[PDB]
């Protein structure tokens, strides 16, 4: 290749658009990179041991809707 | 200043003598007027002796930048190659510059980020939240609060509220404040200021060597810290406390849980029988409020120790201030230097604390005396934990009730093992729940200096370091808004903090090779060094050489 | 998505081996060390409460293995 050791360099150059479009969305969306509040834990689903084969899928509820 | 102003030295071995001798010849009067100044400032007595300790201070600064700056370019060979330890400490002392090594705006921005991180940290304040006329400070009242009222909402009121109030406005200096250190001691040939810091120590494995120094001391911390568990897990019940996990870093102790005496009150081993904690023994003996001072020169005479010089006993206070608002209380003791005298400045009361103290201030007066011979540079002691060890095994010698009972201020001696248990875990409320902290603490500086902990997670890692090492969780949840390393005085501060975990190490292993040495072959805890000598040879041998020899030749040779 | 995302997890696993490996991770700090780690390269945070007891290292293939 030319270089002796490791480079981020030709990573980077490969994703420079998917890199530039995700940092304009970002931009555009308000949000904030990296995440604060480390110590947060989502919490357990209501009746979770024995309420695992309930269907939340929103494609199967509107085809189920119409 | 002529006298500031270097002259001329060559690179030959006979002019970096002249080199030393010269430094001797200013900095003796540099740290004269230096020392005078910061005399001076007795919680501003005259609140200008304030602003003359400011301006002897950057007349300090500005010699030693100096002469660093002079060493530099003059000195860099000699520095490499001579061998000879004396030279070369005076040679790598000189060549730091520190702070000086920035440009003049930046010197004037990292000097002005300092004062305004002291600052921020020293006026914090808690409001209540109907805001009263009076709001609580950390002294005298926010630490009280904590180390008495045993309400868990009150302790966690004032726990967040003093952390929020005085880590949140600390975070964007404290990241320009490491830039800037960073930048300095990385032009001073430190990889970085947490590399500086490890080198006063000269150990190139440091940290293996502390992190299985705490490895060895785990099992104790762990029994002690189920223990008092369980004892608050008694007193404030099961939904606050897990008897697995940690414990909330508020239910205990001080603000920063470093030290656990304050939970003593309920976790006594054996409330039976009354523990040696008497003052009116000490009344009735008729003792001065400075005869406390006599007796410990004379406890140090006895085993050929300190031959105080006269000019403490006129030059020198040992007493609460009488007139003029003169220094509240602290932990100092400021020296006359002069190539002469010292000086003993402290606070004196009729309770045992006191008495310890006195002696612990006496033992840091005696490590002052013995090393003057040596040069200006050659006055810190070897490893910087070696003034606090050196101090505090006399005083771990002295609390002994065999120690008071022979010294007169106890009737005899009370030889039970209840007693001894009792003592013991008193004294181990803080020398052992200390142990984690310090260690922890500036293990967190050097991750945050060395760019492995970015602004991004200070507190995640503060807190990942508290739950690992001490093993206390936030009462509170916290987040990377908070600054909760902040909190503490020494980190604002700049000052190290591994010093005192290495003191706290090291007192016992003093102790223990002292109490071998006086041919007393028994249990450690009634083991005094009065009237024995030979102790007090082989102390002052060791005391002899302050930095002259590293640290290990000289733990080698005790 | 398939490769960046990746590039955390193979920088953390074998850290947390080489923590195990030398010592400074006890046989009472593996799943401490290991979902600290996690949380601070990858920002996943375990969806149930995990503790001592569990071992969540061993369910990636090339730690038993
Ligand atoms: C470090 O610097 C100081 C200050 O320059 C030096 O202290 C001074 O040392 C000289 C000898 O070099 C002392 O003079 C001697 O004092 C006694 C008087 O009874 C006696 O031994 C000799 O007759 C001689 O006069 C001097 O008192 C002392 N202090 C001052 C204030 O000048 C010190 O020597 C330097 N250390 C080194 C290692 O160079
Ligand atoms: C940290 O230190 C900096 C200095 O590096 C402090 O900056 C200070 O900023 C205040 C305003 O925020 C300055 O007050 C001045 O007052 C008058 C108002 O008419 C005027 O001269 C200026 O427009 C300015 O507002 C102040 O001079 C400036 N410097 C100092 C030394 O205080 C900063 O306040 C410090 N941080 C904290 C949290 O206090
Ligand atoms: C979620 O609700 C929204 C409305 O808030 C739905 O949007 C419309 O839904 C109706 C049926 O209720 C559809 O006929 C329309 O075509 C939808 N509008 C559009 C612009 O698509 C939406 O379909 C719902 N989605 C899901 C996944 O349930
Ligand atoms: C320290 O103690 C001595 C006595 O040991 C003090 O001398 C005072 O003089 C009277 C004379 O009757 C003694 O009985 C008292 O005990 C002393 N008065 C006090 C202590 O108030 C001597 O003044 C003391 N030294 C000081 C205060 O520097
Ligand atoms: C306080 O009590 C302990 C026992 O709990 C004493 O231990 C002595 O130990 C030596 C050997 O090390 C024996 O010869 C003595 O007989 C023990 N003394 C006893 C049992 O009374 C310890 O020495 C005592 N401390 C003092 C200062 O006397
Ligand atoms: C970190 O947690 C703190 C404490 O909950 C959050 O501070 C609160 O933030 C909310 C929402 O912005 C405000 O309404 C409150 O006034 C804040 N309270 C205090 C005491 O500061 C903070 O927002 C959290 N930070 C992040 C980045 O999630
Ligand atoms: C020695 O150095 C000083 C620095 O102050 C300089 O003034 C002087 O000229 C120099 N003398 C010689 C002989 O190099």
């Amino acid at each position: 290749v030319g270089l002796d050791a490791l480079d981020a360099q030709p990573l980077l150059k490969y994703f420079q658009p998917v890199t530039q479009w995700l940092q304009e969305q970002n931009q555009q969306n308000g949000e904030v990179l990296g995440w604060p509040e480390y110590q947060w834990h989502p919490p357990l689903p209501d009746n979770y041991p024995e309420g695992i084969d309930l269907v939340t899928d929103e494609a199967e509820a509107s085809k189920f809707v119409e | 200043d002529p006298g500031l102003q270097p002259g001329n030295f060559s690179a030959d071995e006979a002019g970096a003598q002249l080199f030393a001798q010269s430094y001797n010849s200013s900095a003796e009067q540099v740290l004269f007027q230096s020392v005078a100044a910061s005399w001076a400032h007795d919680t501003n007595i005259t609140a200008e002796n304030a602003r003359r300790q400011e301006e002897a201070a950057l007349l300090s600064q500005e010699f030693a930048e100096a002469w660093g700056q002079k060493a530099k370019e003059l000195y860099e060979p000699i520095w490499q190659n001579f061998t000879d330890p004396q030279l070369r400490r005076i040679i790598g002392a000189v060549r730091t510059l520190g702070s000086a090594n920035l440009p003049l705006a930046k010197r004037q921005q990292y000097n002005a980020l300092l004062s305004n991180m002291s600052r921020i940290y020293s006026t914090a304040k808690v409001c209540l939240p109907n805001k009263t006329a009076t709001c609580w400070s950390l002294d005298p009242d926010l630490t009280n609060i904590l180390a008495s009222s045993r309400s868990y909402a009150m302790l966690l009121f004032a726990w967040e509220g003093w952390h929020n109030a005085a880590g949140i406005p600390l975070k964007p200096l404290y990241e320009d404040f490491t830039a800037l250190s960073n930048e300095a001691y990385k032009q001073d040939g430190f990889t970085d200021t947490g590399a500086y810091w490890r080198s006063w120590y000269n150990s190139p494995t440091f940290e293996d060597d502390l992190e299985h120094l705490y490895q060895q001391l785990e099992p104790l911390y762990l029994n002690l810290h189920a223990f008092v568990r369980r004892a608050l897990h008694r007193r404030y019940g099961d939904r606050y406390i897990n008897l697995r996990g940690p414990i909330p870093a508020h239910l205990l102790g001080d603000m920063w849980a470093q030290s656990w005496e304050n939970i003593y009150d309920m976790v006594v081993p054996f409330p039976d029988k009354p523990n040696l904690d008497v003052t009116s023994t000490m009344l009735q003996q008729g003792w001065n409020a400075t005869h406390m001072f006599r007796v410990a020169e004379e406890f140090f005479t006895s085993l050929e120790l300190s031959p105080m010089p006269p000019e403490f006993w006129e030059g020198s206070m040992l007493e609460k201030p009488a007139d003029g608002r003169e220094v509240v209380c602290h932990a100092s003791a400021w020296d006359f230097y002069n190539r002469k005298d010292f000086r003993i400045k402290q606070c004196t009361r009729v309770t045992m604390d006191q008495l310890s103290t006195v002696h612990h201030e006496m033992g840091h007066i005696q490590y002052y005396l013995q090393y003057k011979d040596l040069p200006v540079s050659l006055r810190r002691g070897a490893n910087p934990g070696f003034h606090e060890a050196i101090g505090d095994v006399l005083a771990l010698s002295v609390s002994t009730p065999e120690h008071l009972h022979k010294i007169g201020l106890l009737d005899r001696v009370t030889n039970d093992t209840e007693s001894d248990i009792n003592y013991l875990l008193k004294m181990a409320l803080e020398k052992i729940a200390f142990l984690p902290f310090g260690y922890l603490v500036d293990q967190w500086r050097w991750g945050v200096f060395s760019g492995r902990t970015p602004p991004s997670r200070y507190n995640f890692d503060w807190w990942y370091l508290r739950t690992k090492y001490q093993g206390i969780c936030p009462p509170v949840t916290r987040n990377e808004t908070h600054f909760d390393a902040g909190a503490k005085f020494h980190v604002p501060n700049v000052t190290p903090y591994i010093r005192y975990f290495v003191s706290f190490v090291l007192q016992f292993q003093f102790h223990e090779a002292l109490c071998k040495e006086a041919g007393y072959e028994g249990p450690l805890h009634q083991c005094d060094i009065y009237r024995s000598t030979k102790a007090g040879a082989k102390l002052r041998k060791v005391l002899q050489a302050g930095s002259s020899r590293p640290w290990q030749e000289v733990l080698k040779d005790m």
